[PDB]
């Protein structure tokens, strides 16, 4: 009927309230133009991505190893300082990696279950009760991870003392 | 020979008669005329006034007097607008 | 004839269900425009001032803290300037602008005719459920949005007479 999210507006047609971690909040109806499947796709990797790159610029501040440019503080400056050929490897193995994934598939050839990769080798989500919790715990914490690594980013761009240090040091008593 | 589409809100506009339909005039079709009569006047002498107040352009111009100079353009397309809706008992 | 003006003729647009209405249209504007559309407008032009006029009050009655060195002595549209060069005049820019790309969506469903005009189901704070004090509560809206546009102007116009701001130049 109408949006939980957004109250005044109606709600979207395509998600029927049946994908998980949807609460109605498609206001501008990307969902109507593009494929569903594909749309939560491009949502948990992007959400996937800025996960680890999050934790990754916090412990990039924190650790580094015993070498010379990988002991940078600053996540963007630490990319200029590292070797380019380690940067080439890393997209190169992507690139591997996509086409591994999808058995080389595109959008239409992709479209299988949405973000199922099916990459276990843990299996934490025994229980089907349990699952769909877990479903629901990846979605919201990719979500807040791909606005918090942006928040980082920029403060990187910003202040320039990493994340921990912007924090903590936030400019106190000057304009 | 295909059909050939037009926006919504389309309607015919084709008259034979003294004046067109009031149709014509789009959001101004509920309009009087005398409210266009008097809106063509008051448009003609502030935009001739805004366009006199001008005429030796300088690198300072007011941009009220060139916002109100376009008036005098306006009120010919309001003095017909009048002449239609006079004719059309409005 | 119109319960405001009585020699001119009622306005055919303008009906008595809608909030604040007394007949008042002389030149016939809703006419020429869809009044769904005007009542989405009229209601926004009321709370951006109502906003306005009690903001332009409290930074005379009082000011954040640290504010005051940014803002040496300008008050009212010269506080602008300076929160211009600093960055809080575009952060509010840049929210409000956010929250209005939703407002474009709401006013088209408001065009259509489905929704409401001026409605966002926004009651944090359940004031609005009687259905008969929700009416005079948006008549109390219209009413003091009216008055705080007309207000907003009066003020700013006396800024720029005399540079006083509002309470400062009752006092003097
Ligand atoms: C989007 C994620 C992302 C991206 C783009 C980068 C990119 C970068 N990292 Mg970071 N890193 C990440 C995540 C990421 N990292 C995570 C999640 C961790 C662990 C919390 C780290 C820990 C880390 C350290 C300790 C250091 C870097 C450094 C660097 C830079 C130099 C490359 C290098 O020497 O790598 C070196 C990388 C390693 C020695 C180990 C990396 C192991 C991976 C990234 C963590 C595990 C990821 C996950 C299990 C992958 C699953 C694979 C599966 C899909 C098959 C490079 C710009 C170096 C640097 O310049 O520091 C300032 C450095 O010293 N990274
Ligand atoms: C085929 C497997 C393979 C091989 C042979 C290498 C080999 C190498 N990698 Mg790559 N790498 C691999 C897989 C592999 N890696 C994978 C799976 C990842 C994760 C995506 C990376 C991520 C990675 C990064 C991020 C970096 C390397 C770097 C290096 C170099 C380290 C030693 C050096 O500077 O030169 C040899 C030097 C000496 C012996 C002198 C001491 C070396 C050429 C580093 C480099 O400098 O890139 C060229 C670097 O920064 N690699
Ligand atoms: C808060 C973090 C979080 C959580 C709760 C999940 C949860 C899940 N992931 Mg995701 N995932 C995450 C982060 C997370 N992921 C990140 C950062 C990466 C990048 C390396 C991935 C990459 C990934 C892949 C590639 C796949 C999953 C899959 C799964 C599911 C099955 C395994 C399970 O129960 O894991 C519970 C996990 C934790 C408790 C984290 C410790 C489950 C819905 C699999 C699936 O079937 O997805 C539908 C699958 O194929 N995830
Ligand atoms: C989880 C999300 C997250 C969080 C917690 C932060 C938090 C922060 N950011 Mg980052 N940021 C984010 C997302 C986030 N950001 C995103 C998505 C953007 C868009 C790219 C930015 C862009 C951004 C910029 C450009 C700057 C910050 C700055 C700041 C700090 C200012 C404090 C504040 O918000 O005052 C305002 C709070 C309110 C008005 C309350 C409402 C704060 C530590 C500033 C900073 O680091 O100081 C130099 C700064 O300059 N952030
Ligand atoms: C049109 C409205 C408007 C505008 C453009 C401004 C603009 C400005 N104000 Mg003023 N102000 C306003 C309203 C407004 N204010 C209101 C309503 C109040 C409270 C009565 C104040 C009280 C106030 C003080 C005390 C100070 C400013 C200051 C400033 C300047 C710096 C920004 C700042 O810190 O503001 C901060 C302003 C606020 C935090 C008040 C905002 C409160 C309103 C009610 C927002 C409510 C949002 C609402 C709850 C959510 C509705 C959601 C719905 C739409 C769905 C800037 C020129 C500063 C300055 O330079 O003074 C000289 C300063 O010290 N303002
Ligand atoms: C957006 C408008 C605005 C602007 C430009 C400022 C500007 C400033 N504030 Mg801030 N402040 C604001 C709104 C604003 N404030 C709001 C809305 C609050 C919450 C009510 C605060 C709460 C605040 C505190 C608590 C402090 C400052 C302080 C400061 C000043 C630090 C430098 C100094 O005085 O020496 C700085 C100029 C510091 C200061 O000197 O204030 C006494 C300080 O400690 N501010
Ligand atoms: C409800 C809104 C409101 C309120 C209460 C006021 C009230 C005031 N204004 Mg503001 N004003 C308003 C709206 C408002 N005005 C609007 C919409 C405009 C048009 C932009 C103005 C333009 C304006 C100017 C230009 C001036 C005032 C002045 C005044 C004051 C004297 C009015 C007077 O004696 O003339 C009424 C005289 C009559 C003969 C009427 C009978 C008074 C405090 C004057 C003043 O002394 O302020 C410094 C002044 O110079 N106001
Ligand atoms: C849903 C909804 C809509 C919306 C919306 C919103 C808010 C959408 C927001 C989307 C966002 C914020 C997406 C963020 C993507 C960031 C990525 C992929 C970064 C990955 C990290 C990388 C590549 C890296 C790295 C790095 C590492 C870690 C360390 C460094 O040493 C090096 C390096 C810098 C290279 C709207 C309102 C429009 C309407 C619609 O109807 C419904
Ligand atoms: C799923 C599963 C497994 C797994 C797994 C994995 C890889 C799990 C990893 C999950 C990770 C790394 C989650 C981290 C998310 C980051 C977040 C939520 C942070 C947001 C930032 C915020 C709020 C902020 C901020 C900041 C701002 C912006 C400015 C800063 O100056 C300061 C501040 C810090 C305040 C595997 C694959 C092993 C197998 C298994 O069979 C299934
Ligand atoms: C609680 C909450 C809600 C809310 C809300 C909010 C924020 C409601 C705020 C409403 C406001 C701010 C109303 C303010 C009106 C101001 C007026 C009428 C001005 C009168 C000034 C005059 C006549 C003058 C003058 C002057 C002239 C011109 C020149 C000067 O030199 C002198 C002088 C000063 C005399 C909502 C509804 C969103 C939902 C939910 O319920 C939760
Ligand atoms: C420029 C600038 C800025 C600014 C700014 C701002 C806030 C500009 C806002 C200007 C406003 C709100 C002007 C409103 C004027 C209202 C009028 C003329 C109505 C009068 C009523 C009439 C005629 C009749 C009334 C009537 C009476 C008497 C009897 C009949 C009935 C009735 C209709 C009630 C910044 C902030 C960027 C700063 C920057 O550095 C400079």
């Amino acid at each position: 009927d109408m949006s939980a999210s957004v109250p005044f507006l109606p709600r979207p047609a395509a998600l029927d309230g049946s994908m998980v971690g949807d609460v109605g909040f498609d206001p501008l109806g990307f969902t109507t133009k593009y494929d569903i499947k594909w749309l939560r796709e491009s949502e948990l990797k992007h959400g996937r991505v800025c996960m680890l790159a999050s934790l990754g610029c916090i412990v990039q501040e924190i650790v580094h190893l015993p070498f010379e440019a990988t002991s940078n503080p600053v996540a963007s400056e630490a990319f200029f300082q590292v070797p380019a050929g380690g940067l080439w490897q890393i997209f190169a193995g992507i690139g591997i990696v996509e086409h591994f994934s999808n058995n080389f598939k595109m959008s239409g050839s992709t479209m299988r279950a949405p973000g199922n990769l099916g990459f276990d080798p843990l299996n934490f989500g025994k229980n089907p009760s349990a699952r769909a919790r877990y479903e629901l715990a990846e979605i919201k914490n990719g979500r807040l991870a791909m606005l918090g690594f942006g928040g980082m980013i920029h403060g990187c761009f910003i202040t320039g003392k990493g994340p921990i240090g912007a924090l903590t040091s936030m400019d106190w008593h000057q304009s | 020979f295909s059909p050939v589409p037009s926006p919504e809100g389309t309607k015919e506009t084709y008259w034979e008669t003294k004046a067109p339909s009031s149709d014509v005039l789009g959001i101004g079709a509920g309009v009087s005329s005398g409210n266009f009569a008097a809106a063509s006047v008051f448009a003609a002498l502030v935009g001739g006034y805004c366009t006199g107040q001008v005429i030796p352009l300088t690198v300072e111009p007011n941009p009220l007097f060139l916002a109100g100079s376009f008036l005098l353009p306006y009120s010919w397309a309001l003095h017909v607008a009048a002449w239609i809706q006079k004719n059309n008992g409005k | 004839m119109s319960e405001s003006v009585p020699f001119l003729k009622k306005p055919e647009a303008l009906d008595s269900s809608m909030a604040g209405y007394a007949g008042f249209d002389p030149l016939g504007l809703s006419s020429i425009a869809d009044i769904k559309f005007l009542q989405e407008s009229e209601i926004k032009h009321c709370r951006i001032a109502m906003l306005a006029a009690a903001g332009s009050i409290a930074q005379d009655i009082f000011t954040f803290p640290g504010v005051s060195k940014v803002v040496g002595t300008a008050k009212m549209t010269g506080v602008h300037d300076v929160l211009v060069k600093q960055g809080a005049m575009g952060q509010i820019l840049l929210w409000t602008s956010f929250l209005e790309v939703f407002g474009t969506i709401a006013l088209l469903e408001t065009l259509d005719g489905k929704r409401a005009p001026g409605d966002f189901k926004f009651d944090p704070l359940g004031f609005s459920k009687n259905a008969e004090t929700a009416k005079r509560y948006q008549l109390s809206e219209i009413k003091n949005g009216r008055l705080a546009m007309l207000a907003t102007g009066g003020m700013v116009h006396g800024y720029f007479i005399t540079g006083k701001g509002p309470l400062e130049l009752l006092t003097n």
